[PDB]
């Protein structure tokens, strides 16, 4: 379980206790007990052996955080070095935002499947987060072309800010 | 209570009037066609079960059909006003029609987006 | 049904249009009218995971039937009484809907008599 | 399927073909056997009462109007035999009728799997190779100088040789090579 | 969806009425039942449609296996005009064929009872349409009629097959799967419908002529088709009618469409796109 | 008995 | 007009050749010259079940949303075996005729 | 090998083919292939089959099993 | 191969000796040979065969091209691709084409008209609408818990 | 399993069986080399009906030109043998 | 959520096994129709297990089992919605296919 | 195995007859048993009311 509930929330399961009002045996319970004893125990033993071997030959890998280079806004046009660094960090942030959108979509699908018949009521916050992140994504990356760039994103943001400022005049 | 044929579902040989009003000229023509068919059949059968044959049979009729369908059409094409009109309409009418279809649709979509009456509900990746 | 023949052949002014039922105030012929009770509450309907089509006024009988089925999952031929209770509640609800239909039809008849008198 | 059609069908042939087709469509209409026998006897009676005319134009007009009646009231879905054109299982085993010259392309291992059969096959190939020249000579000697030549073929005239062009129909695949 | 399903179930039942190949009869029957499922989807009852999916799967699998055994025993003879006395010469196959036909028509307390009759009750008690309802009931009657046609012309009358009998039975690979699917077609609808959790709640308050209408029209179709088959036993030639020709030529849809659409498309494709 | 030689293509290659 | 003796004799000779060829199609007796209860259930169910269960437990439950189930349909009057949250039953049920 | 029954056993009396022969002799006609079609109505296939005889197949034993099951149910409770 | 230009297709025959040479090339008779009428597109001396699909050939007769139902050396139709047995059929039908088209169109139009009639005269049951509690399931169908909806009341009857 | 193969003797016996059940001819006079018109006294309609009966007996269709070529039970038997590939 | 998932994936694996045996060059030494029929009937039993489980508790699983591609906030991934419809139709189709497979073993003889 | 018959009735084996009779008997037994137990093939079990016999007082209409 590398994943954490902070980024992939899951409500605690509330399963009811059995109430076997009938006298018949339960083939589901018998098959689950036999399935555990026959399949789950050897698989658990194999995985424990594998994990013991991994703990013997344990190694590590890291994350490689990048630091913020100067952006496209604060250096002169025609300077290909600053433009290159700003373009690379913008493409990096673009890919990160793609995966943020993927995380929100996974969260929404998990909410819908977990709630089932009550998805129209108790998935309100998941749908609200999905709508807000969709609106922000549409504000920053939507109309950019197949040659999307930091310069094009900046031009779109400046046009949107100009329209909002003009609307705020009246 | 009569069968009316067409280019599809044609007239039977049991219903055409030419089968019953026969002439000796038509009988002689039928005998000659049988003779042509028999000569071609004999040539094909000799070439077919010749034991020394090591290859297939070339079928000059099929070769003629392929050549007439492929490499003869432009040597035997003559420009007429009828085929000029046909070529112009068949090469331009669909293009102009789909031009106006896509142009009107995209102009309406662009106008709706600019006036804000069209909303992209969850269209993030286009 | 003879209601369809009477609507499409005799007249449609006195026979009701099923979309606009009721077209009369519910407190017209009744000096006092009781609120329809709802035994099952929203929380337990949500917990029982009833579909929104079946969260009607027989949801408590439906919940009891589903609880019976879950308890005696083997021997599925054992919740006949709960099934009959749920079906009888649905029959009573359908009878209430027929009563609403006939009430609206006779209210239209009374409106026709009033308009003839005036 | 085994006899090639002539240049034209005679009047007797056309009448017989119409008679057979009418009986088949009559059976397809009246499925039941006794009813079919009754109406087939009626049809035979009609053909017998128009049988003797001694007027070719009257006979041809009778045939023409009989074909008109047949096309007017034929069965839209007549009975077709299996292994007959238009019926089920017509060309069903054509995918299994292998044309027998692939045994030349068989590997020596596969030929070694069936030694006696391939010895007999080699004997057949030798017989064909020896007979081909006399087949061609007989076909050239057949008296067809010009004009009327039919699709029929002659038999082996002299003693010891084979009918011309025999191989493609003697060594044809079996009708069910399964 | 309701209109399309009603149209296709009526049209395919009409086509199945005057057909001779057993596979063709059961194919048009399958199309009629698929149209019935489309009608059920036209109402807001998808779960009844899925129940009829499972039920019809059992039915048509068993019917087609019975027909395949008939065909194999009669040496690839596929049309009903060359078979009879199947109830006497092939009792196992005939019995399973009758089981499948009754279950398809909707004989009560079989697998077809628990889907088709609930569908009929829903289509009678729904506020959807009138003509779709009417031709759905007519199509159910025609379903009974073509099942009767199969039963009569195959398992009844006198033998019409070629004389040399080569009917082989007592093959376990033939008898056992037909037995298993016969058990399915008898009991599986009951078992499934009593194990299914209650969704898409039904209405059960209806007059008697809306409750027993499916059984009534199935019995009526059986009686009408039996009377027509005895009329075929009668020794007289009828005059061919355009309704019968329309039914046996599949409404002329294959002939007309499959001759006019490929011809126009291929001729246009060549004579403009390539050579012009 | 009565086994017949079924003719098949060269599947060896 | 049946068979003229021409094609009659041809058919007879072709028939003799066809009978000989079909007779030669027969196989020789030496041709072709070639060069427990539950073991299938052990081999083809248990081992794939082991592999599949390993992949399910240690490569899907280790991932966040690979296996998601719906709610287990809690009813009024049972015990939840997670926190001790037994829920109260419904109200007095005024209609008890059927 | 296959053995052929005596063709002389194929008569047409007591048959729909006999009725057909009578109706054909009413108009002065004869049916020659009647004895060829006669085997389809002979002793193996002579019994007429009815729609109740097809549908009610096994109904006797099904009803007997139903009666036994009802008796067992009454004996149990 | 050995295919030369005097037996390949050529231009339109304008003289009787050209027509005789074309018929001899295509293995036809002189009176049977009939080229296309010079109606534009490049049909040369290629014959106009009688425009019938391969389904109408005699199926009992064995052909050199048995799938094509055509003998060796016979002139190929221009639209053989259309007229093979995998494609467009022109075989005679028991019912004429015009009455088949009229029956199909009349059936479809009648069904469409009756569907419209049944739409304008729907079939239903003498019942009122279905009643659902809690403001017609406002929160369960989706609504703001902050906003209070208009209370719809289902009175008893 | 199914479909027992048919031999020359079986074909001859079945053809003779159908012709003996024709009831138009053969008062213990039929042989295997008896011509339908030369020494059986039939005509073309009778020969067509005989071919129809043989087709219904053997379950397959004889094409019309070969059928009108057939005129004797011996060559009917030979035609069935050639079509069915008998004496393998 | 382990036995249910392994039963669904075991249905798929037991269906895929005769395909690999077909492309594994041991068909000529086994009775392939009988082996495939046994495979289908064992798949039917393994499919009967989640049928009983769904008849008990109605859990409606959303298995994934694989991730194929991630393309600009569109995660194209394998996923199985083990639903009422999926479970019941899987069981019915497996039973029918077992019957059809045995019937085909009888019917396509000498093919 | 079963011997072919030329024009007589085929020799039926006992096994197919017994199996067919058993299947038909089981079908009819199940039909009779279910019809005896739950007779919802006819009329349901709810006795469909007639609205014309409902009283004006219980339907709540005002008179004149
Ligand atoms: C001034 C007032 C009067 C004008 C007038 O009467 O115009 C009649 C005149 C037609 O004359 P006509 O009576 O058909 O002539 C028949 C000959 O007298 C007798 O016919 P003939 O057989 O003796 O002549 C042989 C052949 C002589 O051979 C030819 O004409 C050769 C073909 C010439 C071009 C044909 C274009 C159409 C086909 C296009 C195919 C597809 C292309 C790709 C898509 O003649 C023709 O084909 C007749 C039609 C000629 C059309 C000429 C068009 C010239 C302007 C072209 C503008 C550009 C077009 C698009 C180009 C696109 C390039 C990418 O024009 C019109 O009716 C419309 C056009 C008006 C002008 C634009
Ligand atoms: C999620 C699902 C995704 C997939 C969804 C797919 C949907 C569409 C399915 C279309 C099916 C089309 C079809 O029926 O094709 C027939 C076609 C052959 O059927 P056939 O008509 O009996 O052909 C046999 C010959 O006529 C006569 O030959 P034979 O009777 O002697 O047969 C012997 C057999 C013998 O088979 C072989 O020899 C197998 C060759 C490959 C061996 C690879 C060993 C690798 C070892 C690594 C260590 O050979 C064959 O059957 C065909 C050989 C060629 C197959 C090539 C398949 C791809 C191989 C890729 C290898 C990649 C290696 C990477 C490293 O089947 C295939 O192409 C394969 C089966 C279908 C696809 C796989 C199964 C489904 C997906 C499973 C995952
Ligand atoms: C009692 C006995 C109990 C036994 C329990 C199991 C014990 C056991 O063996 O544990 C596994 C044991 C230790 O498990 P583990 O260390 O926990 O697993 C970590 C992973 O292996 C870490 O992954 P890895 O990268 O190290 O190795 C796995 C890797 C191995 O890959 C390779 O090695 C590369 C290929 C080499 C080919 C050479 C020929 O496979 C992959 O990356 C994925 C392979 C996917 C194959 C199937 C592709 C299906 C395509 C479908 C196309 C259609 C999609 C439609 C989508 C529709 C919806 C959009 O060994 C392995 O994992 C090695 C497995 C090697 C399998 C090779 C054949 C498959 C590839
Ligand atoms: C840019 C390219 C412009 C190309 C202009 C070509 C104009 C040709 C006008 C003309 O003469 O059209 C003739 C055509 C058919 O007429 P005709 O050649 O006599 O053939 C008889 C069979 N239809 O006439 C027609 O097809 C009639 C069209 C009526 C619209
Ligand atoms: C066809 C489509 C099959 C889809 C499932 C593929 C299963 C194999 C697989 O996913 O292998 C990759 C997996 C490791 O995946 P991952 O966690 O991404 O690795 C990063 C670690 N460096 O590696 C492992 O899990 C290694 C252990 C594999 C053990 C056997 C797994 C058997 C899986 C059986 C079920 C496969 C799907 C069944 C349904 C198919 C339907 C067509
Ligand atoms: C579906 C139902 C189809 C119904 C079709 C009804 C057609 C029946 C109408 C007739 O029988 S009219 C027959 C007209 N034919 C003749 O006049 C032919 C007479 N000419 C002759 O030469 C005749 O003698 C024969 C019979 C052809 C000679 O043959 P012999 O037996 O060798």
């Amino acid at each position: 379980d590398s994943w954490d509930k902070d980024v992939y929330p899951e409500p605690p399961s509330r399963t009811p206790a059995p109430s076997p009002q009938t006298s018949l045996p339960n083939p589901i319970t018998y098959l689950t007990k036999a399935y555990d004893l026959v399949v789950d125990w050897p698989v658990t033993l194999v995985r424990e052996f594998i994990e013991r071997q991994h703990a013997k030959n344990r190694t590590y890998y890291y994350h490689r955080q990048y630091r913020r280079v100067p952006d496209i806004t604060e250096c002169k046009e025609g300077d290909v070095l600053c433009i290159y660094e700003a373009e690379m960090q913008w493409r990096r942030d673009f890919k990160v935002d793609q995966e943020i959108m993927n995380i929100i979509q996974e969260r929404l699908k998990a909410c819908q499947q977990r709630e089932g018949e009550n998805y129209q009521q108790n998935c309100a916050k998941e749908l609200e987060q999905f709508t807000k992140v969709t609106k922000a994504y549409q504000d920053r990356y939507l109309d950019l072309g197949a040659y999307y760039s930091a310069r094009k994103c900046l031009a779109k943001q400046k046009q949107r800010m100009l329209e909002e400022r003009k609307a705020a005049r009246q | 209570s009569k069968y009316k044929p067409a280019p599809l579902a044609t007239l039977p040989s049991t219903l055409d009037p030419a089968e019953y009003d026969v002439s000796p000229e038509t009988r002689r023509a039928q005998v000659e066609r049988l003779s042509i068919r028999a000569r071609l059949k004999r040539e094909y059968l000799l070439q077919y079960n010749d034991p020394k044959r090591v290859s297939h049979i070339e079928d000059p009729a099929l070769i003629r059909w392929t050549y007439a369908r492929s490499a003869n059409i432009y040597p035997n094409f003559r420009p007429t006003p009828k085929n000029s009109l046909l070529g112009a309409v068949a090469g331009f009418g669909p293009l102009i029609f789909w031009y106006y279809v896509f142009k009107t649709d995209r102009d309406r979509k662009e106008r709706l987006i600019q006036e804000g009456k069209l909303d992209r509900k969850f269209n993030i990746s286009y | 049904g003879a209601h369809l023949t009477r609507r499409y052949l005799w007249d449609a002014s006195v026979e009701p249009d099923p979309e606009k039922i009721p077209s009369f105030p519910p407190d017209l012929g009744f000096p006092e009218r009781k609120e329809r009770v709802m035994v099952a509450t929203q929380q337990e309907m949500m917990d029982a995971q009833l579909t929104l089509q079946q969260r009607d006024y027989c949801a408590h009988y439906l919940i009891r039937l589903l609880k019976c089925k879950r308890d005696s999952f083997p021997n599925f031929l054992a919740c006949k009484h709960e099934q009959h209770d749920w079906d009888y509640c649905e029959h009573l609800d359908y009878v209430k809907r027929m009563k609403e239909f006939e009430r609206e039809r006779r209210l239209l008849q009374r409106k026709k008599r009033r308009a003839l008198k005036e | 399927a085994f006899c090639a059609p002539p240049a034209y069908l005679t009047h007797q042939q056309k009448v017989l073909r119409l008679y057979k087709r009418a009986l088949r469509h009559l059976e397809s209409w009246c499925i039941h056997r006794d009813k079919y026998r009754y109406f087939a006897c009626l049809m035979r009676a009609r053909f017998e009462e128009h049988k003797n005319e001694k007027d070719m134009m009257r006979a041809t007009q009778l045939l023409r109007e009989a074909e008109e009646e047949f096309w007017q009231n034929q069965h839209p879905q007549p009975y077709i035999f299996p292994d007959s054109p238009g019926g089920t299982s017509f060309e069903r085993y054509e995918c299994y009728k292998v044309p027998e010259w692939c045994l030349d392309y068989w590997h020596p291992s596969e030929k070694a799997m069936y030694p006696d059969y391939f010895s007999k096959r080699e004997q057949w190939k030798k017989l064909r190779m020896e007979s081909w020249d006399r087949e061609v000579k007989q076909l050239q000697e057949e008296t067809s100088p010009d004009g009327i030549m039919t699709e029929a073929l002659p038999p082996a005239r002299r003693e010891g040789d084979l009918p011309p062009l025999w191989w493609h129909i003697v060594t044809r695949p079996r009708e069910r090579p399964t | 969806m309701l209109c399309l399903g009603a149209l296709t179930t009526l049209f395919t039942a009409i086509c199945a009425l005057t057909q001779n190949d057993i596979k063709k009869i059961i194919a048009f029957s399958t199309s009629s039942q698929l149209g019935l499922m489309m009608v059920t989807l036209g109402m807001n009852q998808p779960h009844l449609a899925f129940l009829h999916i499972c039920t019809h799967a059992f039915f048509k699998a068993m019917l087609f296996m019975c027909s395949g055994s008939i065909i194999h025993s009669l040496a690839d003879e596929q049309d009903i005009r060359k078979m009879g006395n199947i109830t006497k010469i092939m009792p196992f196959t005939s019995s399973c064929l009758v089981i499948g036909s009754l279950a398809l028509t909707g004989m009560p307390f079989l697998t077809g009872f628990y889907s088709k009759d609930l569908i009929i009750e829903a289509i009678n008690t729904c506020n959807t349409n009138a003509w779709a309802l009417l031709i759905t009931l007519i199509a159910t009657s025609m379903t009974a009629m073509y099942s009767m046609r199969i039963i009569y012309f195959v398992t009844m009358t006198k033998p019409r097959f070629p004389p040399l009998i080569s009917i082989n039975e007592n093959d376990p690979d033939l008898m056992n799967p037909i037995k298993r699917l016969a058990f399915g077609s008898i009991f599986a609808g009951f078992v499934i419908s009593y194990n299914i959790p209650p969704t898409s709640i039904p209405v059960l308050t209806m007059p008697w002529f809306l409750k027993t209408t499916a059984l009534i029209i199935s019995v009526l179709g059986f009686l009408i088709a039996l009377e027509l088959n005895n009329l075929t036993m009668k020794l007289s030639m009828n005059k061919a009618n355009p309704y019968s020709s329309f039914s046996t030529l599949l409404g002329f849809f294959p002939s007309i469409i499959h001759r006019i659409t490929p011809m126009k498309s291929l001729n246009l494709s060549l004579k403009t796109s390539l050579t012009l | 008995g009565k086994r017949l030689f079924v003719v098949k293509p060269s599947l060896y290659y | 007009s049946g068979y003229t003796p021409d094609e009659k004799l041809r058919l007879q000779q072709l028939r003799e050749l066809r009978r000989r060829w079909l007779k030669d199609q027969e196989l020789s007796p030496r041709e072709p010259v070639l060069p427990r209860s539950s073991l299938f259930a052990v081999s083809h169910v248990l081992i794939p079940m082991w592999f599949v269960h390993y992949y399910v437990k240690y490569h899907m439950a280790t991932k966040p949303y690979t296996i998601v189930s719906s709610k287990p349909r809690i009813f009024p009057g049972d015990t939840i075996l997670e926190t001790g949250e037994v829920i109260p039953p419904m109200r007095d049920f005024p209609d008890q005729h059927h | 090998k296959m053995e052929l029954p005596d063709y002389r056993q194929w008569k047409i009396e007591g048959t729909p083919l006999e009725t057909v022969q009578k109706k054909l002799a009413a108009r002065g006609l004869r049916d020659p292939w009647a004895r060829n079609e006669a085997w389809r109505y002979m002793g193996g296939f002579a019994g007429n089959i009815t729609f109740p005889s097809v549908i009610l197949k096994g109904f006797k034993w099904g009803f007997a099993a139903f009666v036994v099951a009802l008796g067992a149910e009454y004996f149990l409770d | 191969f050995h295919m030369t230009k005097d037996m390949l297709p050529g231009s339109y025959p304008r003289t009787p000796e050209e027509r005789a040479a074309a018929a001899k090339k295509y293995n036809m008779r002189v009176e049977d040979y009939e080229p296309y009428p010079d109606d534009g597109m490049g049909y040369g001396d290629y014959p106009m065969l009688p425009n019938r699909s391969q389904h109408e050939r005699d199926p009992w007769y064995q052909w050199d091209h048995s799938e094509l139902r055509m003998n060796w050396g016979e002139p190929i139709h221009w639209d053989l691709d259309m007229y093979i047995r995998n494609r467009v059929d022109t075989s005679p039908t028991p019912v004429s084409w015009d009455v088949m088209c009229k029956h199909l169109f009349g059936f479809v139009a009648f069904m469409v008209f009756m569907f419209w009639v049944g739409h304008v005269f729907p079939s239903y049951q003498p019942v009122g609408p279905k009643q659902y509690p809690y403001n017609n399931l406002y929160l369960e169908r989706g609504g703001d818990p902050t906003k209070e909806p208009e209370p719809v009341v289902h009175y008893d009857i | 399993s199914d479909a027992p193969p048919l031999t020359l003797d079986g074909i001859k016996d079945r053809v003779l069986y159908v012709l003996k059940l024709y009831d138009k001819i053969d008062p213990e006079k039929l042989s295997v080399n008896s011509h339908f018109m030369k020494d059986l006294g039939l005509d073309s309609l009778d020969q067509v009906e005989i071919i129809m009966a043989m087709e219904d007996e053997f379950g397959f269709e004889i094409p019309d030109i070969d059928a009108e070529k057939l005129m004797c039970p011996q060559e009917i038997v030979d035609y069935i043998a050639d079509k069915k590939d008998v004496y393998e | 959520m382990n036995i249910f998932t392994t039963s669904i994936l075991l249905i798929f694996i037991l269906l895929l096994s005769p395909i690999l045996i077909s492309m594994s060059n041991l068909i000529k030494h086994i009775n392939f129709p009988l082996y495939t029929t046994t495979s289908i009937k064992f798949s039917f039993i393994i499919s009967l297990l989640p049928l009983l489980m769904f008849f008990h508790n109605n859990m409606e699983y959303m298995i994934t089992t694989w991730h194929w591609v991630t393309m600009n906030s569109m995660e194209l991934k394998m996923s199985f919605k083990t639903d009422f419809f999926s479970i019941l139709f899987t069981s019915v189709a497996l039973f029918v296919t077992w019957s059809i497979m045995q019937f085909s073993s009888w019917y396509m003889h000498s093919d | 195995h079963i011997q072919p018959r030329y024009r007589e009735f085929p020799q039926l084996t006992r096994s197919q007859v017994i199996q067919g009779e058993f299947l038909s008997s089981l079908m009819w037994f199940w039909i009779l048993w279910r019809f005896w137990h739950d007779s919802d093939a006819v009329l349901g079990h709810f006795s469909y009311p007639d609205p014309s016999q409902w009283t004006d007082e219980e339907l709540g209409i005002p008179p004149d």
